[PDB]
DNA sequence: CGTCTGCCCGCTATGAGCGTTGCATTTATCAGGGTTCTGGTCCACAGTAT
DNA sequence: ATACTGTGGACCAGAACCCTGATAAATGCAACGCTCATAGCGGGCAGACG
């Protein structure tokens, strides 16, 4: 391609694909993927995007934009990165920058999601309102699409709506202004808006690449933080303060809308396998809820330095 | 490669007039049918004397040139000829003016004169073979050897069809059952010179199609045989099953004559046998087992292994080599080999290429010893499974031999040659012990003496040992030089 | 095909403040000194004078090639263009968002199949349209090339990442159909730009909305300047129906795309059909005197002589004859010039003259003496008869 | 339309010099289009880039090329050139081209 | 063009006996060392030291051209190549008839004539290692003894010995195939491509016409190198890429050598996978000259060392190594030769300018990190030792050396500070007795030693130099 | 009043632009064995009531 | 000061997907056929002389 639009602040590539589509008239999805990246075997996929470098190489002559620039700023990779670990953040990194599509979702065994978890399209309503007066435009926003937040960081609750990427695969679908949010309100709880709020952060700091604690560490910082706080009497989980200590911020439904059910009835549960020594890497929404739960008085950047500086 | 036919007569009156046949090379007197094959390297005395370099480069090359045909090859060249030349009496050419003699025969069985007459020519019974063995019995190139007897290609002027006597196919190394089809049109083109693989063999047709193509391909010329070998590398998994394997490899009936040979390992053996009608036409006239040689199978010890024995020792070539074969390396042969073909040969191969490497310059049981537990890792199963004697074991592990064995071979020869160079000006560095003298060694002699100032500088330092570099230095005119 | 990284100005106009299109392009010359700013002559020198033969010959015929002469409507052409290149800028701003506007309702013209679809109610086009038609032999091809050459054509941003072309020049076919103008725009659009436009968007089976809609658009994924077409009377020998869907498809291009369009067409395209501006054949008296413009290009063509003898001043004789033999049509005056002095070298006569021009003229301007006899005749009848003849 | 603007880059890619057309008067006027058609397919030969082309013909082909100014413009270029039989006595002595011609 | 005419030598191999096209080649008695005479070195004498910087400077930089160690890796090559060009001349004798002929002859004789059988049987190969490795240059060199046209009077036939091919980025198989006539034609001089080598002809014509030149001509080796500059989209997939190489080996019928990098073992992987000796493509692997071999560390590495080690020009150098400074170079460089000497080299041009004129170990880490930075994805693949990586991180070559060569050799005319050692040195006169002074550096201070060397000089009590060198010594020491 | 030789016009022939259509071509669909995922297991061990 | 109980960490085995091969089917795409337009043509009809 020749004119190729640069991305605008906080949006995902797979949006400018499809605006790049919609400027220069290509309604065949097949002629999009022809002159986008020169061949027809490419998923769209939204979160951790594949053949990169590629829509790199259509801004060349735009220097400040490259494969790190990109994938720490326009997709969905800084917040999965600080928690897999080093060596494994460092080969997704410097993997999807090739032709591999299925080997970024399947080697984060965090990102290793299989079924999608309700991959629709969603908006919100006043975002679509500021980026027409702002832009003139509209975009898939990098807030709208959290993995299992369907929650904006400043407003109340997204709005889903028809259509999802499984059904129709070659397709980069973009948001003009034909549709939008018809008059009707969402009811949001303040909990999980706040647990957005208090998450959103992490796509944007110049230190989240680095910030990666080992995989060791984990649980040496999760004994550090009990002892200090005092729950644990020798080695041990009382079952119920601890229980009591999350649900003084998160109650039931907030956390089965989450899907993260409290299991304090039996042995087996995602808090008593964060207290446990770690095998696999856990996701972003398990360690925000316990860091919230455990301490209310900190932020993501300066918790995440701590446990990783010790 | 179109050879002229020639014609002769055979003593056999079943093939009076068959021009087929009597365009091959003559019915084999079994007196000396494999006495040809018998191969060996010349290993001229003048050889021994030589650079290591070639000398290793022959020692690679030893096992290519070398073929001692066995006692057991007779019977499976037997068996080639026989079911070579005895399929070709439904695919006879030499047909006269037969329509007046139906035409006769069809006038005179009506009117009353005769109450029968046969009117039929489609007689053709096909023949199938499987040669089953353990892998590393040589099993391809001990039939390459007695294939490459019969020409390939025959032309006929009178005519224009060919012969092809022999067609060859290997499968690759995860199979299909379609890659066999397809390697028969590469085989085919690579024969003759023709495009019958873009012609036919496309990627449109099915299986059954590409096999049913294969009757017409190979009933245009008078093909008389088809060897698909080494099944064992064909994945299960990418097949499709353990039982529609046997149901396309015993459909082989709608290819008109075509006597198909197909040869494997046991671990197929037990595929290949799960009810009567495949058991019978899939090996159709026997089914020749190859065992590993034994030191003994009467009470005396076979004297088959003991002249291989031989003939292989004679061909050893080093600088310091012993005549007289004692009977210990002989039973760390047998021990160590178990008598499979490809073990012993390699085996002395790696012996007679670490020999130069060592230095030794001798062949022992001990260096048999240590290169064995040295460099052949994955052979082992085959070795405690044929020690142990179980067949379930023997039979579980017989699909493997050693890998890339051959970069092993270049990566030992890269070392010889690297080893070999040697200084005799460096033999005066040497005696250098001390070093840094090597700074006056450096500064002094690049355009001074070189002669006894590297020698006599040790006796100045060994007679002078409380002594540093510095003033070590002004006198050395005067009580070396001078 | 000259790509440069633009360099920003600032220009004093508010209108004008904070585009990146419109402040790439160079500044609008001054009227007192763009009149030099066109001038170009052969550079001549006095040492081809005392030369061989053939070699002095062969640059005599690069006078036709290499003379250019400003007059007065050039400077009112210039001005103009400048105009109607700035007035289609306004209002396709891709800083604040305006281009965007205008380039995602192109995508629902494409989708739907109709031209008038509009998706953003604000979404405005500011363009003008202009056609130029003036009698044939006046230079309409190569004056707009030349007042055109100021201007790089494509030039890159670099905050952005457009490839903006500043103008673009296309022929339309003579069998005047459908679907070759969109055509042709394809080829113009990936010669200047190295890209294959028409590998894309003409290969395949395609209607003619489509490709309609998809010319429109591709010529506001580049910020385009100026649509210029030339030979537009080849609309009439089209197919029956088709010669007026151009002439509402070139109007509502400028009116709601917004691209500027100027067409340029022979004497003879009035009929078949925005301003209007008549271009007319010099003529040496305007009320009772010779002009000073006609008189200055006599004047100025003198110099270009390279035979070996002359005089020092033109004689009205001569310039009668040569207004005579010209009937006040722009080429033929030079070609008349540049044949005399050909014949002259031929002949072996270094000097020029009234007999030599009409004996040139009369030899080898075969074709052209019928239309030069019926100019200089001057009857309307004969003026009316054939094709773009200046009346 | 086509085959002429593949012309063009065919005569770009290799730097055509002089594309002569000759034999004009061999061409069926009724298999074409017409006289106009003619004209028009031979003037639309100005959007090739440079290749300077030659026009050849009868004297019967050249009311084709005639009655319109950009036609004729086009056609005239570097004048006209009229090839003619060499009449015996153009002067009042007879031409010597004609002697030597029919001497040698 | 190089014509040397045909002399005939008795060889001892019998197979090679009355065949025409192959005793004219260079005999094997005086071609065992011929490979092994291949080393050079750019010796220098020690009053070549005391010359301006700027002189140094350039003999150095001329190390990248002229050195060259031979190894073990490198005889072995030498050697199959000698092997495969002899034996490849077994078949076209001249002096013989075609062997369908002789294979129609003992078909008959098998036939009704009394004989008892015969045998109706009828090399490619491929250099593929790590980029950077010394192929292209070693070869060219080991080719230098076999010259390349060699002309036959008693016949009318030009034996090409060899020829060489070289591909272009993003090329094709046209391309190749009409680069063989281009530089066959640039060996002949005559036209066998101005009209053979049209666009209208295919790739199956092109090849036919193709072998029947090469069998009509007497040609024994065909070396197709940088193989990894083809471009495989362009041609199309990887299926064709081996048929297009099968299918002009086979046809053919000569020798045949390529040379590569892993990125094409991929390609080759069939037919080399399955041991194939009948059907050819026998591989030879090149690897970096691994420093530890079986625990301990090379031979060829601490002579390669030792021998690179002796030829640096300094002023104040350590002129002895230490174990460090050497390991330094198997973690910076991994030991692939591109980047070893590179790393040499460009390591005495900085300690020419930068400060104290001798080699360290921390100056190779300023190089590393500041300058040989494109190759870090190759040096982290090697380092790693995974295959995967090493395979698909080849093919990067670090361009633009000679601009930077020229810029280093530019650069250092901006000093106008001068080193007290060598204005020490021009303050003195230039009678080039300052080899006592390089040589007796250390011990003595420079302030009593040449105000000294004056006044000596001054009156020398006679003109000869290091047959005079210790009574100097005996008036400095006192 | 026949008929015989020039006109013309409904035809006949052919070029140019566009409208279906045979065709591989590519895509989509379904059976199957394996490999990591995950689930509970258990085995030694830290802290404790007797 | 020790046996009993809960617990943390290393660990078999069933199973759910999943890559893959074989087979059937929707389909864009040049490949011809349609139709429109344009210039000539040769036998039939008005006509007029023997
Ligand atoms: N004002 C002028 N000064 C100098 N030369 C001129 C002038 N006007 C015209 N000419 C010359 O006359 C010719 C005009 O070029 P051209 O043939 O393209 O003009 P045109 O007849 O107006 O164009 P068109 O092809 O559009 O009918 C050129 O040779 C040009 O040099
Ligand atoms: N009679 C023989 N004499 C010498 N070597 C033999 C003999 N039979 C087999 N070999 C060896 O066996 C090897 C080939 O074995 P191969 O054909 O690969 O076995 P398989 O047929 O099972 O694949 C050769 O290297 C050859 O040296
Ligand atoms: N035997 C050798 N000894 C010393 N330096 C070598 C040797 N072989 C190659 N080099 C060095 O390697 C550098 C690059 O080699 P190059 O010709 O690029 O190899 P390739 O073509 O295989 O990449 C050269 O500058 C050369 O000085
Ligand atoms: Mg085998
Ligand atoms: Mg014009
Ligand atoms: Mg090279
Ligand atoms: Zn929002």
């Amino acid at each position: 391609m020749r004119n190729f639009p640069v991305p605008y602040s906080n949006e995902l590539i797979y949006s400018t694909i499809a605006r790049a589509g919609v400027y220069q008239g290509i309604v065949s999805p097949k002629q999009l993927l022809d002159e986008v990246y020169g061949n027809r075997k490419v998923v769209a996929t939204l979160g951790l995007p594949s053949h990169l470098g590629v829509i790199a190489r259509h801004l060349h002559q735009t220097g400040r934009y490259a494969v790190q620039q990109l994938i720490y700023e326009h997709t969905l990779f800084p917040l999965y990165a600080p928690f897999v670990g080093k060596e494994r953040r460092d080969e997704a990194i410097r993997l999807m920058e090739y032709q591999a599509q299925g080997a970024v979702h399947l080697m984060l065994g965090v990102a290793a999601s299989r079924v999608k978890s309700d991959n629709r399209f969603r908006y919100c309503p006043d975002c679509v309102a500021l980026q027409l007066n702002r832009y003139g435009e509209a975009f898939w926003q990098r807030d709208w699409y959290l993995p299992a937040l369907p929650y904006c960081p400043k407003h109340g609750a997204l709005v889903f709506f028809d259509r999802a990427v499984d059904d129709h695969r070659h397709q980069f679908w973009a948001l003009g202004h034909t549709e939008l949010l018809s008059d009707y309100p969402k009811d949001s709880l303040s909990q999980l808006t706040a647990l957005a709020a208090y998450i959103a952060p992490l796509l944007d700091a110049p230190r989240a690449q680095e910030l990666s604690p080992s995989l060791e560490q984990w649980t040496l910082f999760y004994q550090r933080l009990a002892q200090d706080l005092g729950l644990t009497k020798s080695k041990h989980i009382r079952h119920d303060l601890v229980a009591e200590r999350v649900r003084q911020t998160f109650s039931d439904e907030a956390l089965e809308k989450l899907d993260l059910k409290l299991a304090e009835n039996k042995d087996t549960c995602w808090l008593k396998s964060i207290f446990r020594k770690h095998r696999k890497a856990f996701s972003y929404l398990q360690h925000s809820i316990v860091w919230q739960a455990l301490l209310p008085k900190l932020t993501v950047i300066e918790a995440l330095q701590q446990a990783s500086a010790l | 490669t179109r050879i002229q036919a020639v014609y002769r007569d055979t003593g056999v009156e079943a093939y009076r007039d068959n021009p087929f046949i009597e365009a091959l090379p003559p019915l084999q007197e079994s007196v000396n049918s494999a006495a040809s094959l018998k191969s060996s390297l010349q290993l001229t005395s003048s050889d021994l004397q030589k650079s290591r370099v070639i000398r290793a480069h022959t020692i690679c090359r030893i096992p290519d040139d070398y073929f001692q045909p066995l006692g057991t090859h007779l019977l499976l060249s037997e068996r080639i000829s026989v079911m070579i030349r005895g399929g070709y009496v439904g695919r006879n050419p030499k047909t006269g003016d037969l329509q007046k003699h139906l035409q006769n025969g069809y006038e005179r069985v009506q009117t009353g004169e005769l109450e029968t007459f046969r009117f039929e020519e489609a007689r053709s019974t096909a023949q199938s073979l499987l040669l089953i063995g353990c892998s590393g019995s040589g099993k391809t190139t001990s039939l390459h050897r007695i294939l490459a007897t019969y020409p390939q290609v025959i032309y006929h002027r009178e005519l224009n069809v060919e012969q092809v006597v022999y067609l060859k196919i290997d499968c690759s190394h995860n199979g299909s059952l379609k890659e066999i089809c397809l390697n028969f049109f590469r085989a085919l083109d690579r024969a003759l010179g023709s495009n019958y693989e873009r012609r036919y063999g496309l990627k449109r047709h099915g299986i059954e199609t590409m096999l049913a193509l294969m009757s017409q391909i190979a009933n245009a010329h008078a093909l008389g045989l088809l060897v698909i070998d080494e099944i064992q590398h064909l994945s299960r998994s990418r097949s499709g099953g353990s039982q529609e394997m046997l149901n396309f490899f015993v459909t082989m009936v709608n290819i008109i004559g075509v006597p198909v040979m197909l040869i494997g390992t046991p671990k197929a053996r037990e595929i290949f046998e799960a009810d009567l009608r495949s058991a019978r036409r899939g090996a159709g006239f026997g089914a020749i087992f190859w065992d590993p040689i034994q030191q003994t199978q009467r009470g005396k010890p076979n004297q088959e292994w003991i002249a291989f024995t031989d003939n292989l020792w004679q061909l050893q070539l080093l600088q310091r080599k012993d005549a007289l074969l004692s009977d210990e390396v002989r039973d760390v042969w047998y021990e160590l080999s178990q008598g499979v073909m490809d073990i012993v040969v390699k085996l002395f191969v790696l012996a007679q290429l670490r020999a130069l490497a060592l230095g030794n310059e001798r062949i022992t049981a001990g260096l048999l010893r240590q290169v064995y537990q040295d460099e052949l890792k994955p052979v082992h199963p085959m070795l405690e499974a044929l020690r142990s004697g179980i067949p379930e074991r023997i039979a579980r592990y017989s699909d493997l031999v050693v890998p890339e064995i051959d970069k092993r071979l270049i990566q030992l020869q890269l070392d010889i040659a690297a080893i070999q160079e040697q200084t005799p000006e460096e033999k005066a560095l040497q005696e250098l012990d001390t070093e840094d003298q090597r700074h006056l060694y450096l500064m002094l002699k690049e355009d001074y003496d070189s002669s006894l100032l590297i020698p006599t500088i040790k006796k100045a330092f060994s007679q002078n040992p409380t002594m540093t570099r510095q003033k070590l230095l002004p006198l050395v005119l005067q009580w070396l030089m001078e």
